[PDB]
């Protein structure tokens, strides 16, 4: 199937139509998407699969074909762009300061925008079109509002 | 069965739409990967 770099949706057709359960990203012949998307299935990429190699519920995190290759990380400062993969709708950037999520085990960047639960695993960029994590893990805070960690998974 | 679909390319995009608070959140993350605030 396509290997080529990028940002794809994921679908399904176990549902009524087609439907758009997530997105991805193909980096260096490695797909990359969030746990809660795909459960850790095998997928499909024209008559090619892509098997599962990596996967971890509690970070919500799989890579199929190879191990994780994002490692690029937020810098704690600057604005970064989300490439939201709305479904039914073209990829589209919208840029913001992260916010943070102050845990117990440390500090994660997070992103305050709203979008349909198929846009998880959207890719959130940095200045030089580097992906520092994917959007779709995260809380509903005090008045109603999404707003997504910023999930990166470790490059072994 | 699921498939994928490529939607386009990874790259900053110079003057996209600006927007989204920054908020400073305490939070938990249990086993099942679900965060949920801490109050
Ligand atoms: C689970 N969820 C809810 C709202 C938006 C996103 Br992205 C994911």
């Amino acid at each position: 199937g396509e290997t080529t770099d990028g940002v794809y949706r994921v679908m399904t057709r176990r549902l009524l139509g087609s439907t758009q359960v997530g997105v991805g990203v193909m980096q260096e012949g490695v797909f990359h998407t969030m746990w809660h998307v795909t459960k850790g299935a095998a997928l499909r990429s024209g008559e090619g699969r892509l098997d599962p190699y990596w996967g971890d519920v509690k970070q919500d995190l799989v890579s199929y074909c190879g191990p994780w290759k994002l490692d690029a990380a937020w810098d704690g400062l600057s604005e970064v762009q989300l490439l939201a993969v709305p479904p039914g709708e073209r990829a589209k950037n919208i840029q913001t300061l992260p916010g943070i999520f102050k845990t117990k085990d440390g500090d994660i960047g997070a992103v305050a925008l709203d979008y349909p639960a198929g846009t998880s695993g959207s890719p959130i960029l940095d200045k030089c079109g580097r992906v520092i994590g994917l959007y779709g893990n995260g809380v509903v805070i005090k008045n109603g509002s999404y707003v997504s960690a910023i999930t990166q998974g470790k490059r072994e | 069965d699921m498939y994928i679909e490529r939607a386009g390319d990874i790259t900053w995009e110079k003057d996209a739409e600006v927007t989204g608070n920054s908020p400073r959140l305490d939070v938990a993350l249990d086993e099942s990967g679900d965060f949920s605030l801490v109050e």
